[PDB]
């Protein structure tokens, strides 16, 4: 069943279903933050977007929020400090969110331009569809999970 | 709005391009002197003896491997600023997210002058035979970005 | 001018008087006198307690008295009633074995974040204060940062194909007690200054 | 009945009732530590590093930095440059104004009112974006005076903007002034006791929102603050009535710091020429051996300032802002205690909200202004 | 004057004779260093003819027995040297109007040039 | 001591002092291009300049404080407006013809010039600030040009201090460079071409500026970029400080560390430009034998395939062979697998038949304090480093004082071009030696043959006439010193009357062994027992190798372990279970030096693949044979040698014995001892690292050998092709081989093939 024509034309019809259903909670730290109340001024839910310096205090936390958040479910990361450490490279910020929450897609910036972010869901948008694949070639899973 | 393209001020902080000369020569020295400013650790360098017959810049010193990693770099130009001759400079682009982490380390060939586009960008106008549509419109280009063509009907 | 009434009593009274010129100056007290000496202070008329500034000086080029130090920064609003404006700094090196260093918490509100950052990032410990609780380091981190013996852990920066950066192997930038790349500095880079 | 309610800030509100019995804060979720990190780079570098605090009014981390090195190794800051540092400064203490400010006319329903607020620090954000090419953390000031000169563009957009203003910043007051429900919202609650916010240290010009008048750019002048047509805004009894009102008067005397400065604006240099501290003119690196090595040597290991210590202290739009270095005749800075206004201003929030209300006890921080990133760093 | 125009012409052409010599005799041409007002010239405009500064005829160990090197477009007094190195042998030649490129008062063309470079290599050239 | 006092500072300070070490001893500095640490002091940049004041009766003109001695009650200003303004004034006449490569020159941050410009120059009078005056055409000449394989020649950027050429002179003595022209005209330059001396590379960390680079590694980093490790040289018995400059796993560059008890800021060759190979081809995971061949395994399948092999094996038939420059902690743990597990064959790849443990160890430093010189053997080739001692030592230089900031910059004790004393020392080696030009009293004889002058000059024989004036300049000696190295360390013969002669006259000894950790692997207990068992003998059955023996130990055994870290054709034929070894650039631990002295090693970052030091492979290899080891990692280790009592660092450890395993020698072929190693023949070391055959230009024609033919040639440590030399200073109808391993010194069958 799992590969057959009838299966996948179904699990291809609810991908680019929830590809447009995508619902981003935004989960604001430092600069980052404000930088995206310009996104969503401008125009239950999946896709956790990161937005700032992630602190080892902090981590625990955005943990259980990331935990308890339904299935079918993505993270964005939202410029330097939540891709890799930043410019912060020291015992207090975690050098890419990664490290506690699958990242499905990473947006360079600091903090990245609001119409960057657009962009960067258009990303996570397309990939959902698992209409990506990476720079060797290979298509990429919807879900990192 | 992705559907009007964004204006931005000729000296925004875009993705670093590096310049060639009009002879064609690269500006680039491997002088590593970019690198060694980054206030976070973003720029890798290897230096190479230019061949005689064939020149990659002027002196006997060019780049080799050039690469800086997307996800470390803060975007202060303080690489544009400590360079010796006008090589790294960045440019306007911004539309550059990605999948994998390892993906976004951009290297010399994804900021020659002649490239149009992001990584993200080329590579999906890549497996998709449709050209690359830039999301920005700029008054014109610095001085500093001799070259690089862009959106600039103002 | 209420100021000077320190100064012209910190002179018969042994306690050293630190001046640069730029326009700060010091005071600094023994351990014992530090605690009363203080009080005075304010009964003085030195309403806000500006910030208080810990100090690890074990890599300090030249030797001080000893490895730790507590600075803090005494006003007189110039918002209010008689204020000067008359500001300063008060200092207090604290032995490396005994952390140990009265609160102010009696006299100054203030003191009450300023003296548990100080704890939290140096090991210094207050005698009195409401609670003595780590303020800005999570909760579980053993031992003290912002103190120089205490790594600053960084990762190196990665890049394509094993081309990695170790910072602290990349770091041009000289460190005071560095001798540097040649084999010693002088001049200029001994430390320099213009002359207006 | 103990209640865990926690911007990126948490607080453990004791509370049996319906008063407040003690609010204990608990911070540290956006602890960077910046003040570790910074003994670890140059002088130079260390200028992306202080807008990243208050990332709001960051202009004044750049400045209050920038202010105690120059001091420090003795470095004269152009008439121009001088100039462009404060109408830059007062150009951003706007943005941040504007944004608490904003975040007022939220809670008070007024909407069309807030729509503008945005609009107003977007066109502030592009002025930045003109001559520093970035929204915020602006690599813009240097130890000399500023990296670069100011484009042709900037002026007449700076004149749009501080022509539309004026009135505008009135218009704002009015409706707060005119207070319909914000009078039974603010004026009662957040009860600052004049010499009780001098014993902790409330600097955050919410200070002399309770009637204390302590402006450092008047106390401690500057830049040439020393030289401006100043107004200090102050209020009656420190509510939060009062504190939101003191911060939209702010807003007029920014704006009239920056006509003001605007006039004295004519063409020169923009830093110091001292080769020792600034390096060489960029056209005759092609020409200069010393102009190669001062260069070469002065954007790999930076320069070496005295050995010493000093501080000097500045007004941001949240109060007494300053760093103190340590200088150890290096490249780099021995120890960088940055003054957080932010932190300070929150050991007023106990006494700040005791035993008032609860849901009343959102608009008693929000009243405060804290900006975690300068709390926290 | 304009003559530094011209003179930098003829910087092109002695370069073209000492490549000449070398393919020719088959002894190593070596750019031997570019012009830092090119290497360092930024968004500068740059309009002289070759970028190299200075060039030499070195033998089979690669120590040069033929120098060559003219002054870069900012530095005062500008002339083209010769050198012949180790046989202590320094010339300076300028360049006149309607004469053309002289060591003083003796023009300086190919064939007279052809003949130091020989002789130089005969004499000095180790391998 | 005299009283000076430099500017606010008065200080303590030996009379022969230069004023230029009295400043910089109270802590203060100066401009200093020309001086160097350990060279004939001459004021030639003019970059030293003080006021010096001597009764205060200011002298009228600037003094070179680094040519000045300092005299009683002593005024030095280095302050001064007139002082600052003659600096910056100095600095300006240097830049002045300087090139402006400093983005593209190898010389980056590390450079002197750069540092004093930016330190002393461009001078505050008291606007617009004027960088440069000079505004005419620079000088202009041959670039990027090299003088060997591993120096590469930038004549535009040299300063003409004299740093070089003076060093060439004075240090290890081989005047092949100098300058040529005059006026502004002169440049360095050289006749010699392919820079002959062993010690060359030692100008590259001196030249003040980026003229004289190391071309070994031009163009891979710049200065500040290289992460810098440490540690020690373990090619040879000295064991110099070094440090090892690496960036992202590979080797980039050597350099010298200054450590002035042993060597002090000089490197040899070898020490220096053969690290080509530790980087480049090497064996990354463990190898095991299936099919007639070896192919990939974990650290798993090769723990139980060695539990295999050794499942069937009596714990008196293992063999525990060690390579020459093991660990301090890899020879202890050996010792004791081999003493709990009771075997009488346990061994280590460079061990000489006649104890260097037999003698009392002599410090470098009582080398120079010493009398007379008596010398076997050529310390060019086997402890290079000891030729630049003994020139210090030929010109009566003894330990300077030591001040605030170490080693004197302007030793005034050193004068340039000091006379050589010919009457202080005495060589005897089977060919022109290097160094038999300092020493008057020198003979040339043929391979173990030192048996017997060492016979003659004990008394009871007769030499020829040199061995006489030998014999009767070591008996006039005060305080001799005793250097001897292959033949007499690896002939039971000549070595036991060695340490007699040296008995009887109160003196020590300098044992030039072929094994670099000889002294400390022997105080280890790593010495084979009654049984017989060598490193070259095939004796044991079932046995551990840290390295590649002769073909004619493994042919046969029943079970071999080859723990190396390149991969030998040797061993893919003959091995059974090959492991990944860390090279002693990437090991940690202790060595001990042919003087006594106990060395650390720090570990470079380098790409080591899964490999396990010989500490971590012998405790595995110990489970496999039944006894638990007493040795996990170093920490532990650690207190297992502080047991024994073995000093700390820099300390040195005296221990004694007595005793003496002999065997013959097939003299037809000698081992010819030499500087380069045979696994350093890689990229540029290419060349200087290949082998040699030396013979009479008789018996050379004689055995039909052309004077630059490439000869295959074979012995019992295997076949290596080789240039074949014509020296009228070769014994007739002997053959020099090249040993280029630690089998040097040795007397052996073989022929040319053809
Ligand atoms: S990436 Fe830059 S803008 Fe975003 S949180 Fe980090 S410092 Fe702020
Ligand atoms: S913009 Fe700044 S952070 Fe980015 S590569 Fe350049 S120097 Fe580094
Ligand atoms: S971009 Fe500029 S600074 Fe960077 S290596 Fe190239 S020439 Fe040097
Ligand atoms: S030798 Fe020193 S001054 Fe000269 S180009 Fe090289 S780094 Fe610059
Ligand atoms: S090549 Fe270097 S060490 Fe030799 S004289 Fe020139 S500057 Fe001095
Ligand atoms: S003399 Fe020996 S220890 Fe010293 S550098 Fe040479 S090989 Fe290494
Ligand atoms: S003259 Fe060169 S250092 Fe004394």
């Amino acid at each position: 069943e799992r590969e057959g024509i009838l299966f996948t034309t179904l699990e291809k019809l609810v991908a680019w279903g929830r590809s447009n259903s995508l619902w981003p909670a935004t989960f604001g730290l430092a600069c980052c933050a404000i930088e995206m109340m310009a996104s969503t001024d401008a125009r239950q839910a999946d896709v956790m977007i990161v937005a700032g310096r992630l602190s080892k205090k902090m981590a625990p936390v955005m943990r259980r929020v990331w935990e308890q958040m339904p299935d079918p479910k993505w993270v964005i990361s939202m410029g330097a400090c939540a891709s890799s450490g930043g410019m912060f490279n020291n015992y207090a910020i975690v050098q890419n969110v990664d490290s506690v929450v699958p990242v499905d897609v990473y947006v360079p910036g600091c903090p990245p331009r609001p119409e960057a972010l657009i962009y960067a869901v258009m990303q996570l948008q397309k990939k959902v569809r698992g209409q990506a694949y990476n720079e060797r070639g290979e298509r990429l899973p919807p879900v990192a999970a | 709005y992705p559907d009007a393209p964004v204006a931005l001020k000729p000296r925004f902080h875009g993705r670093h391009v590096l310049t060639r000369h009009p002879n064609g020569l690269e500006k680039c020295i491997g002088c590593s002197l970019c690198a060694a400013a980054c206030p976070a650790y973003a720029i890798y360098v290897e230096p190479a003896e230019n061949d005689p017959e064939n020149p990659v810049s002027a002196g006997e010193r060019y780049a080799k491997v050039y690469e800086i990693n997307m996800l470390r770099c803060i975007f202060c130009g303080l690489c544009e600023e400590a360079c010796p001759t006008g090589a790294i400079v960045l440019g306007y682009d911004f539309e550059m997210a990605d999948y994998e982490y390892s993906d976004l380390v951009y290297g010399k060939e994804d900021m020659l002058v002649d490239v149009v586009g992001t990584k993200p960008q080329r590579r999906e106008a890549k497996r998709t035979g449709k050209p690359v549509k830039v999301g920005y419109v700029v008054p014109y280009v610095r001085p500093e970005l001799e070259g690089f063509k862009a959106p600039t009907e103002g | 001018m209420r100021l000077e009434r320190v100064l012209e009593e910190a002179r018969a009274k042994g306690y050293p008087i630190e001046d640069n010129g730029l326009g700060n100056l010091w005071v600094v007290l023994p351990r014992e006198r530090f605690k009363e000496e203080m009080a005075h202070y304010k009964a003085m008329g030195f309403n806000f307690l500006a910030d208080i500034v810990g100090l690890d000086y074990l890599t300090y080029p030249d030797p001080r008295p000893e490895r730790f130090a507590v600075v803090y920064e005494l006003v007189s609003l110039p918002g209010w009633k008689d204020g000067d404006g008359s500001r300063f700094f008060v200092r207090v090196y604290v032995p490396e074995e005994d952390p140990r260093l009265p609160t102010v918490t009696d006299l100054w509100g203030s003191a009450n974040f300023l003296e548990r950052e100080v704890y939290d990032l140096f090991g210094i410990v207050f005698e009195g204060h409401p609670d003595l609780r780590k303020i800005l380091t999570p909760e579980d981190l053993e031992g003290h940062p912002l103190r120089k013996d205490y790594p600053l852990g960084e990762t190196p920066t990665l890049f394509r194909e094993g081309r990695y950066i170790i910072p602290a192997e990349f770091r041009a930038a000289l460190t005071g007690k560095d001798p540097g790349l040649t084999f010693y500095k002088g001049g200029s880079r001994k430390g320099y200054r213009s002359l207006w | 009945m103990t209640l865990n309610v926690g911007g990126v800030l948490r607080l453990m509100v004791t509370l049996s009732g319906e008063e407040v019995l003690e609010v204990v804060p608990h911070i540290g979720y956006l602890h960077t530590g910046f003040e570790k990190t910074m003994e670890h780079r140059t002088y130079l570098q260390n200028i992306t590093y202080t807008p990243r605090m208050d990332y709001l009014h960051s202009f004044a981390h750049d400045l209050a930095y920038a202010l105690a090195v120059e001091k420090l190794l003795g470095a004269v800051v152009p008439p121009r440059a001088e100039t462009i540092r404060v109408i830059l400064n007062e150009l951003s203490r706007l943005a941040s104004h504007l944004v608490f400010l904003g975040t007022g006319l939220l809670d008070l329903g007024a909407l069309t009112p807030f729509f503008y607020a945005f609009r107003e620090r977007e066109t502030i954000l592009d002025l930045f974006e003109w001559v520093t090419g970035q929204r915020f953390h602006h690599n813009y000031i240097r130890i000399g005076g500023v990296k670069e000169d100011l484009p042709e563009e900037f002026v007449p957009e700076l004149k749009k903007l501080l022509e539309v203003l004026p009135h505008r910043i009135d218009e704002y007051e009015a409706l707060f002034a005119e207070s319909p429900i914000f009078y039974e919202r603010a004026r009662g609650v957040g009860v600052i006791p004049p010499e009780v916010a001098i014993d902790l240290g409330l600097t955050g010009g919410s200070l002399r929102a309770s009637g204390v008048n302590y402006d450092v750019r008047k106390a401690y002048p500057y830049s040439g603050y020393e030289t401006y047509t100043f107004d200090v805004p102050l209020g009656e009894r420190g509510d939060v009535f009062d504190r939101m009102l003191v911060r939209i008067r702010e807003m007029r005397e920014s704006v009239k710091i920056i006509k003001q400065a605007l006039e004295r604006l004519e063409p020169g240099p923009v830093r110091d020429p001292n080769p020792q501290i600034t390096p060489p003119p960029r056209h005759l690196l092609e020409t200069s051996m010393e102009a190669v090595i001062y260069h070469f040597k002065h954007y790999t290991e930076g320069f070496h300032p005295p050995k010493g210590e000093v501080y000097v202290p500045t007004e941001s739009a949240r109060g007494e802002l300053g760093y103190y270095i340590v200088s150890d005749g290096g490249s780099m800075p021995y120890r960088v205690k940055v003054r957080a206004p932010s932190f300070v201003n929150l050991q007023s929030l106990p006494y700040a909200c005791k035993g008032e209300q609860v849901p009343d006890m959102v608009a008693i921080i929000a009243s405060l202004d804290p900006v975690m990133g300068d709390v926290d760093r | 004057a304009s003559s530094e125009r011209e003179l930098y012409e003829a910087w092109v052409e002695l370069l073209s004779w000492m490549r000449e010599y070398a393919q020719a005799k088959g002894v190593r041409f070596e750019k031997e260093a570019d012009f830092p007002d090119f290497i360092y010239r930024m968004e500068r405009p740059y309009d002289l003819p070759t970028t190299i500064m200075t060039a030499s005829l070195s033998d089979g160990l690669g120590e040069p027995f033929l120098l060559a090197d003219v002054s870069p477009r900012h530095a005062k007094l500008k002339r083209i040297g010769l050198r012949l190195p180790r046989a202590h042998i320094h010339l300076h030649a300028h360049y006149e109007p309607g004469k053309g490129l002289v060591t003083g008062k003796i023009p300086l063309t190919k064939e007279r040039f052809f003949a130091l470079a020989d002789r130089a290599r005969e004499a000095l050239a180790f391998a | 001591m005299v009283r000076v006092k430099v500017n606010d500072r008065i200080v303590e300070v030996p009379p022969g002092t230069s004023v230029m070490d009295a400043v910089f001893h109270a802590g203060y500095d100066v401009p200093l291009f020309c001086s160097e640490k350990h060279l004939s002091p001459i004021g030639a940049c003019r970059m030293c300049l003080v006021r010096i004041g001597l009764p205060i009766q200011w002298q009228p003109k600037l003094a070179a404080s680094c040519v000045t001695a300092v005299a009683d009650g002593m005024v030095v200003d280095t302050l001064s407006d007139v002082v600052r303004e003659a600096q910056a004034g100095m600095v300006e006449f240097t830049l002045l013809n300087h090139p402006l490569d400093c983005p593209t020159c190898d010389k980056g941050g590390a450079c002197e010039l750069q540092d004093r410009t930016v330190e002393y120059g461009l001078y505050e009078k008291y606007e617009l600030p004027v960088y440069t005056r000079f505004e005419f055409t620079r000088r202009h000449v041959d670039k990027h040009h090299p003088l060997s394989p591993f120096v590469i020649l930038d004549r535009e950027r040299c300063i003409h201090c004299k740093r070089c050429v003076r060093y060439f002179e004075e240090v290890p003595g081989d005047e092949v460079l100098d300058f040529i022209e005059r006026g502004v005209h002169t440049f360095i330059g050289t006749m010699d071409f392919g820079l002959p001396s062993g010690f060359s590379g030692n100008i590259t960390d001196i030249c003040p500026v980026g003229a004289l680079l190391d071309l070994t590694a031009r163009f891979r980093a710049r200065n500040w970029e290289m992460e810098e490790t440490p540690t020690t040289c373990a090619l040879c018995p000295v064991g110099c400080g070094i440090t090892a400059d690496t960036r992202s796993g590979e080797l980039l560059r050597i350099r010298a560390r200054e450590v002035p008890e042993v060597n002090e800021i000089w490197i040899c060759d070898a020490g220096r430009f053969g690290h080509e190979w530790a980087d480049q081809n090497r064996l990354k995971t463990p190898l095991v034998r299936k099919e007639g061949r070896l192919v990939e395994a974990t650290w798993e399948e090769a723990f139980l395939a060695l539990k295999e092999g050794l499942k069937e094996a009596r714990g008196e038939e293992v063999g525990l062979y060690l390579a020459h420059d093991a660990t301090l902690e890899e020879g202890l743990l050996a010792s004791e697998l081999a003493k709990a597990l009771k075997t009488p064959h346990l061994d280590f790849q460079g061990r000489t038949a006649a104890p260097a443990s037999l003698f009392p160890p002599a410090s470098l430093e009582d080398l120079l304090q010493a009398d007379f010189a008596l010398v076997l053997g050529d310390p060019t080739e086997e402890a290079p480093i000891l030729h630049l001692r003994l020139s210090e030592f030929v010109r009566d230089l003894k330990p300077p004082h030591r001040y605030n900031h170490g080693t004197p910059f302007a030793d005034l004790q050193i004068k340039e071009r000091m006379p050589r004393r010919t009457d202080k020392m005495a060589l005897f080696a089977p060919y022109r030696a290097p160094l038999m030009k300092w020493a008057a009293i020198h003979e040339v004889h043929r391979p173990g043959e030192e048996r017997e002058i060492l016979l003659a000059l004990l008394g009871d024989k007769e030499g020829s006439e040199m061995v006489a004036k030998a014999k009767e300049a070591w008996e006039k000696a005060k305080n001799p010193v005793l250097i001897l190295g292959a033949g007499v360390l690896q002939d039971t013969v000549a070595a036991e009357r060695a340490r007699l002669l040296a008995e009887r006259k109160g003196a020590k000894v300098l044992a030039m062994t072929p094994a670099a950790n000889a002294r400390g692997l022997e105080a280890m207990g790593v010495l084979p027992g009654a049984k017989g068992a060598s490193w070259d003998e095939p004796g044991a059955l079932y046995a551990y190798y840290g390295f590649v023996p002769p073909e004619e130990a493994l042919k046969g055994k029943r079970f071999v372990v080859m723990h190396l870290s390149h991969l030998h054709p040797l061993a893919e034929r003959y091995a059974h279970v090959v492991l990944p070894a860390p090279t002693f650039y990437e090991k940690r631990g202790h060595l001990v030096n042919l003087e006594g002295r106990v060395l650390p090693l720090s570990p470079a970052p380098i790409e080591n693949g899964e490999a396990e030091g010989a500490l971590q492979v012998l405790a595995l290899l110990a489970e496999a044979l039944g006894v638990r080891p007493p040795f996990r990692l170093h920490l532990e280790a650690q207190k297992a040698l502080k047991a024994r009592k073995v000093p700390e660092a820099m300390g040195r450890l005296s221990f004694r014995l007595k005793e003496l395993r002999p065997k013959e020698r097939k003299g037809a072929f000698y081992l010819r001892p030499t500087m380069w190693k045979a696994h350093q023949a890689v990229g540029k070391a290419q060349e200087a690292a290949r082998a040699e055959l030396w013979a009479h230009p008789e018996t050379a024609r004689a055995e039909a050998l052309p004077e630059g033919a490439q000869v295959a040639v074979e012995t019992p440590f295997g076949r290596v092709e080789a240039r074949v030399v014509h020296r009228e200073d070769v014994p007739k109808g002997h053959l020099y081989l090249s040993a280029l391993g630690p089998a040097a010194g040795l007397r052996v069958e073989g022929r040319v093939l053809v």
